[PDB]
RNA sequence: UGGAGAGUUUGAUCCUGGCUCAGGGUGAACGCUGGCGGCGUGCCUAAGACAUGCAAGUCGUGCGGGCCGCGGGGUUUUACUCCGUGGUCAGCGGCGGACGGGUGAGUAACGCGUGGGUGACCUACCCGGAAGAGGGGGACAACCCGGGGAAACUCGGGCUAAUCCCCCAUGUGGACCCGCCCCUUGGGGUGUGUCCAAAGGGCUUUGCCCGCUUCCGGAUGGGCCCGCGUCCCAUCAGCUAGUUGGUGGGGUAAUGGCCCACCAAGGCGACGACGGGUAGCCGGUCUGAGAGGAUGGCCGGCCACAGGGGCACUGAGACACGGGCCCCACUCCUACGGGAGGCAGCAGUUAGGAAUCUUCCGCAAUGGGCGCAAGCCUGACGGAGCGACGCCGCUUGGAGGAAGAAGCCCUUCGGGGUGUAAACUCCUGAACCCGGGACGAAACCCCCGAGGAGGGGACUGACGGUACCGGGGUAAUAGCGCCGGCCAACUCCGUGCCAGCAGCCGCGGUAAUACGGAGGGCGCGAGCGUUACCCGGAUUCACUGGGCGUAAAGGGCGUGUAGGCGGCCUGGGGCGUCCCAUGUG
RNA sequence: AGCCUACGGGCAGGCGCCGAGGGUAGGGCCCGUGACUGGGGCGAAGUCGUAACAAGGUAGCUGUACCGGAAGGUGCGGCUGGA
């Protein structure tokens, strides 16, 4: 399960404006631009002095946030990145943008990382053709991200298009909002990112 | 509950009582032959060793006494009939002595 | 190939037997440091040949008795009482222990 | 005798087999003599079936009956065919 | 591609030092909660006792017979029997029951692991090479007759068949004594003497097939032997009569004191013998930066055992789990004379325990046995069932929506929090329904060709109306731990050294962020916590990598045994050490 | 003395060795338990003294010895961790 409890409530714990609403987090607020401070009767009073753990906790708190993963998905990646031969900082989240839940939503098909595992859930999305319903599915580079056939007439797939339309894309990505398909390019460097994250932080985290 | 595995027993007790025969009167045999070999005897010490030789063959064609086993008892056999001979005697009768 | 190795006698009381010593150098699984032990082993001499203070090659061989498994394959020296004497002593101490 | 056979392997309902020489009284999966070469029972893949026919020949030449369903695949491959 | 530390001895300080926590792991169990699937996995305890069902048979192309069914007659006709054929039942005979499947009791051992040895050995069935099958004779079951017995079974009497038993011949060959050469542990060849072979059956019968006998080799599977490796106690220090070796024998497939007679007086031990305790061992597995430690569940290999113990028979192979005999314990039958039984095989039951599954489906697949084949058996296996036990995937919605509902909580009474949370609008559409619906399965078999190589053709699916596909379609389970420090998430009230908390330091004696409830918050999420045990941290047994003036720790001092260690130059050998190659791993 | 025989032998049976285990006797190790007794640990408040830490009000400690309700005292040496 996701977060279905309330999601803005976690923006306030970072004093960061985490997106992952849509419309309203551009919006005056993604509840943000009113209370920037942390939710409970609490919070508002002289914030305390974070200790190393305090700190690097929370700064895995946000990246994990971000994607709307579990835990347990989560540190399974992390590790995984720890695995392959390479700079696991960034490698890492590399593995975790492959995420089709989250390629479906920089290439903006969705709105959010949610409402984008939902669709892909509901199979509205296809890779090569063949269609997919697994928002973990590990995006492989050159694989076409293209909407389901029965799924492009839909209002809310056009949406989301009507709102893709011309303005760019990630970098390591194309888009193609005329065949409503789209394309996974490369995986993504370092910069071509722009998660409020350091990376650095959320490997001291993974020690204890 | 009565696996015919009987058909094994009762045929074994025909086999035992087989072996036990051919192989008994082996050793009576044999026992013959020692004694008359060297109770200077010859012109039947061997006679009787032929029996005697041709039996544990012949008991080795069958399941009974077999392999090389056939062979020790030849040869812990003549090779010692002989020498209770070289008590006096010289290779008299034809047994399946080679001088 | 059948294993080989040398070492002093230093026992020839046994009829047709004789008791090789031997020592072989290896470096401790974990301290490194290279250690020495030594085994005896029942060496079959026929020809009641080799004496004390012998060193000498046995080899792996076909069982003789119950402990002797090996023969003694070729002299190597014979003045070489300077270690039957280590041995001699190491077995004098134990005296000195059991009360 | 020897015997050339399956071995299953792959999980359940995923059935593999590797043909492979072993004797008879062997457990199936048990330890065999040699892996001459595997089979797809399904052709999940271009390489559903392979076999080193160099050695294939050997055992049959020391002599070593094969299964039914073992000497069908040692056919397709041909080991017998010479013209 | 790998290494983090914290609290606690003081008034405070540095150091030593122990305790304690955060991590990972499990065949787990317990509490609270619990939606769907996939692959795994599930009596660790009493190797305690088990109702019932099934778990090893097969060949009529080895042989005669009881029975039942089909068709015919030998006979001019007939008793009826002969003859043909199918099925069934046993018997005789052959192959398999020593594989497969279960368990860890025992075992500190050449048991296991690793590398070798056998001139000291065996090997059913399969593969290659050579040679051969001539003639003659016999017994016992079935069946028939008579008896004893409750039963289980059994005694006697009479026939008979065969690939069953036996004698004579042919001896390609092989076995043995002795002699010779080669080689050199019992390896190969040769000579005289002697010893041993064979079984028939089927069809399309002048021939092909399945078998039979001897011998050599191959392949595979073993026996035995050896170097080295394998737990704690030294408050176990000495141990030993088949004991150590020898000569000759017995036994085996084969070496050996394995076993025996005779002789010699030896064998083992601080490099830990003997004894005691504990334990199946390994590939591996858990942890660790690694070295190291801990472990051996599932899986594969090896060993051991089949209620305890002993024994041999049959056999290529066994001391044989679903074979045999005997003793002990236990269960049942009994006509009291006697007799039956062995789940540590699959299910299931009972006992014990904190705890561990359906008395399921199927030989369709793979694998094993028998058979010419058809085929027969197969609780090996292939599947399904039950349990968050583990790992993985997935859902309980998505977008919008107030300068912010009611409620509840706090308040300096201005206000703040829960909270975009809900309500509300829209969208998607787990579940449920409709239709279609497998992969796993081409071979044995049939025709052409030769029954060969090659080709063509046909039957067969337990799971399963299952997976997956298409169509229609409802917003549709959240729980647990924590919130003083370590450790991170704060306020109100009740309580008053009482009630209670607790891993450590400690908290409570009427103003508790430490007890209990609440509001709020943090961490996880179909899970969350607890107990237990292992590694970590512990660099706290320190080889990597520790110390002994006062913190725990130098022997009261000497002499000296073994062991450990060792100066400068040259040379030989090449054990350690180093490198290459190869086999093995 | 029985049985079979192709009479050369075989089976049955008898005896002997060894033999599970049973019995008797004497040893060794370990576990449980035992009137009573010996010290040890723990304790929020008891009785008696005040031995130690300051020249602890007799410097302390120590090996040993003797003695005393109890800490302890004293003799003989030793140490400074006393002066
Ligand atoms: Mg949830
Ligand atoms: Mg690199
Ligand atoms: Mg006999
Ligand atoms: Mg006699
Ligand atoms: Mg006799
Ligand atoms: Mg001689
Ligand atoms: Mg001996
Ligand atoms: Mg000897
Ligand atoms: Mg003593
Ligand atoms: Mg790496
Ligand atoms: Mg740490
Ligand atoms: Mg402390
Ligand atoms: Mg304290
Ligand atoms: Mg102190
Ligand atoms: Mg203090
Ligand atoms: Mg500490
Ligand atoms: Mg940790
Ligand atoms: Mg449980
Ligand atoms: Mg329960
Ligand atoms: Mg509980
Ligand atoms: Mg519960
Ligand atoms: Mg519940
Ligand atoms: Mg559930
Ligand atoms: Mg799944
Ligand atoms: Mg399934
Ligand atoms: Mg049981
Ligand atoms: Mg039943
Ligand atoms: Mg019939
Ligand atoms: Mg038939
Ligand atoms: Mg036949
Ligand atoms: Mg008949
Ligand atoms: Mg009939
Ligand atoms: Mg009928
Ligand atoms: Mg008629
Ligand atoms: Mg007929
Ligand atoms: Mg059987
Ligand atoms: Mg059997
Ligand atoms: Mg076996
Ligand atoms: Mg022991
Ligand atoms: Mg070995
Ligand atoms: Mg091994
Ligand atoms: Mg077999
Ligand atoms: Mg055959
Ligand atoms: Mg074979
Ligand atoms: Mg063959
Ligand atoms: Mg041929
Ligand atoms: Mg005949
Ligand atoms: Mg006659
Ligand atoms: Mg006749
Ligand atoms: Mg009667
Ligand atoms: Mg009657
Ligand atoms: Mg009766
Ligand atoms: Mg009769
Ligand atoms: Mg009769
Ligand atoms: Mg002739
Ligand atoms: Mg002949
Ligand atoms: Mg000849
Ligand atoms: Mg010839
Ligand atoms: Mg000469
Ligand atoms: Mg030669
Ligand atoms: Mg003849
Ligand atoms: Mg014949
Ligand atoms: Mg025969
Ligand atoms: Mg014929
Ligand atoms: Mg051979
Ligand atoms: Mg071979
Ligand atoms: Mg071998
Ligand atoms: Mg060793
Ligand atoms: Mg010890
Ligand atoms: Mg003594
Ligand atoms: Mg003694
Ligand atoms: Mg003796
Ligand atoms: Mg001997
Ligand atoms: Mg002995
Ligand atoms: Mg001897
Ligand atoms: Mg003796
Ligand atoms: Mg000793
Ligand atoms: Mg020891
Ligand atoms: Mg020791
Ligand atoms: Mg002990
Ligand atoms: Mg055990
Ligand atoms: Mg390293
Ligand atoms: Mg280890
Ligand atoms: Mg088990
Ligand atoms: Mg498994
Ligand atoms: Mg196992
Ligand atoms: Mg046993
Ligand atoms: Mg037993
Ligand atoms: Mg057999
Ligand atoms: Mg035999
Ligand atoms: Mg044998
Ligand atoms: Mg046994
Ligand atoms: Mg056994
Ligand atoms: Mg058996
Ligand atoms: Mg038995
Ligand atoms: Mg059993
Ligand atoms: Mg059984
Ligand atoms: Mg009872
Ligand atoms: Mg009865
Ligand atoms: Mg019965
Ligand atoms: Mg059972
Ligand atoms: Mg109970
Ligand atoms: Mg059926
Ligand atoms: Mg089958
Ligand atoms: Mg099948
Ligand atoms: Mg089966
Ligand atoms: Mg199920
Ligand atoms: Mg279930
Ligand atoms: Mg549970
Ligand atoms: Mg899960
Ligand atoms: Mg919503
Ligand atoms: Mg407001
Ligand atoms: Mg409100
Ligand atoms: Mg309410
Ligand atoms: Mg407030
Ligand atoms: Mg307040
Ligand atoms: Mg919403
Ligand atoms: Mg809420
Ligand atoms: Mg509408
Ligand atoms: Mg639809
Ligand atoms: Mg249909
Ligand atoms: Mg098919
Ligand atoms: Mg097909
Ligand atoms: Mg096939
Ligand atoms: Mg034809
Ligand atoms: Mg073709
Ligand atoms: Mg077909
Ligand atoms: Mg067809
Ligand atoms: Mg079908
Ligand atoms: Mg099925
Ligand atoms: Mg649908
Ligand atoms: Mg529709
Ligand atoms: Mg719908
Ligand atoms: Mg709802
Ligand atoms: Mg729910
Ligand atoms: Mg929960
Ligand atoms: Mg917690
Ligand atoms: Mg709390
Ligand atoms: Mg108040
Ligand atoms: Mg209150
Ligand atoms: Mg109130
Ligand atoms: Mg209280
Ligand atoms: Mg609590
Ligand atoms: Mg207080
Ligand atoms: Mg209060
Ligand atoms: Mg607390
Ligand atoms: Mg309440
Ligand atoms: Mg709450
Ligand atoms: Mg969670
Ligand atoms: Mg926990
Ligand atoms: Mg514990
Ligand atoms: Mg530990
Ligand atoms: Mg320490
Ligand atoms: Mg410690
Ligand atoms: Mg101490
Ligand atoms: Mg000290
Ligand atoms: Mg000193
Ligand atoms: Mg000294
Ligand atoms: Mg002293
Ligand atoms: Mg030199
Ligand atoms: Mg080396
Ligand atoms: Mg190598
Ligand atoms: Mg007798
Ligand atoms: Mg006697
Ligand atoms: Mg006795
Ligand atoms: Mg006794
Ligand atoms: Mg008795
Ligand atoms: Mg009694
Ligand atoms: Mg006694
Ligand atoms: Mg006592
Ligand atoms: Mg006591
Ligand atoms: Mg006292
Ligand atoms: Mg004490
Ligand atoms: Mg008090
Ligand atoms: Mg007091
Ligand atoms: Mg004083
Ligand atoms: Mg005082
Ligand atoms: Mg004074
Ligand atoms: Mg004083
Ligand atoms: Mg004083
Ligand atoms: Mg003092
Ligand atoms: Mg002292
Ligand atoms: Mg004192
Ligand atoms: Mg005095
Ligand atoms: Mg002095
Ligand atoms: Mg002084
Ligand atoms: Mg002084
Ligand atoms: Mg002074
Ligand atoms: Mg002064
Ligand atoms: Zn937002």
């Amino acid at each position: 399960g996701r977060y279905i409890g309330p999601v803005c409530r976690l923006c306030r714990r970072e004093g960061v404006k985490l997106y992952l609403k849509g419309e309203r987090c551009y919006s005056p607020k993604c509840a943000m631009e009113r209370r920037p401070y942390p939710p409970g009767q609490h919070g508002q009073k002289r914030a305390r002095r974070p200790s190393d753990y305090a700190v690097r906790l929370r700064e895995k708190q946000k990246l994990r946030r971000i994607y709307g993963i579990s835990e347990r998905q989560f540190r399974n990646l992390f590790e995984e990145a720890s695995k392959k031969k390479g700079v696991t900082g960034s490698v890492f989240l590399g593995l975790l943008e492959s995420r089709l839940d989250n390629v479906v939503y920089r290439l903006g098909f969705a709105v959010s990382r949610r409402q984008a595992r939902q669709l892909v859930r509901h199979g509205h999305i296809t890779v090569n053709g063949r269609r997919v319903d697994l928002p973990s599915y590990r995006v492989r580079p050159g694989d076409e991200i293209a909407v389901a056939e029965k799924s492009r007439n839909l209002e809310l797939i056009r949406q989301n298009l009507e709102a893709m339309k011309g303005r760019k894309v990630g970098p390591w990505l194309s888009l193609d909002v005329e065949g409503m398909k789209g394309k996974f390019l490369r995986l993504p460097d370092r910069e071509d990112l722009a998660l409020p994250v350091n990376e650095q932080l959320v490997i001291e985290f993974y020690s204890r | 509950r009565n696996l015919s595995a009987l058909k094994r027993h009762r045929q074994s007790l025909k086999r035992r009582l087989r072996n036990k025969a051919k192989k008994s009167a082996i050793k009576t045999l044999s026992k013959k032959a020692v004694q008359l070999a060297q109770e200077g005897k010859a012109e039947e010490a061997l006679k009787i060793m032929r029996k005697a030789e041709s039996l544990i063959d012949k008991a080795a064609k069958g399941s009974t006494l077999h392999k090389n086993a056939a062979a020790r008892r030849k040869s812990r056999l003549m090779r010692k009939v002989r020498q209770l001979l070289e008590a006096a005697g010289a290779p008299l009768i034809g047994g399946g002595l080679s001088a | 190939p059948k294993k080989v190795l040398t070492g002093v006698v230093v026992s020839d009381k046994m009829q047709k037997t004789v008791t090789v010593l031997v020592e072989r150098q290896f470096p401790h699984p974990l301290y490194g440091k290279v250690i020495k032990r030594s085994k005896k082993y029942l060496a079959h001499d026929p020809e009641e040949k080799y004496k004390l203070g012998d060193v000498v090659e046995i080899i792996e061989s076909r069982p003789i008795s119950k402990r002797k498994r090996f023969r003694v394959l070729r002299l190597v020296e014979s003045g070489r009482m300077d270690l039957v004497e280590k041995y001699l002593i190491r077995r004098q101490n134990y005296q000195s222990l059991s009360k | 005798m020897v015997k050339i056979r399956l071995a299953r392997f792959g999980s359940k309902h995923n059935p593999h087999y590797r043909i492979v020489v072993t004797d008879a009284r062997r457990k199936r999966d048990g330890k065999y003599i040699e892996k001459i070469g595997y089979y797809d029972p399904r052709k999940t893949t271009p390489d559903w079936l392979k076999v080193d026919v160099e050695r294939a020949r050997y055992w049959l030449s020391v002599g070593a009956q094969p299964t039914d369903t073992a000497r069908r695949l040692l056919r397709q491959a041909g080991v017998f065919r010479q013209e």
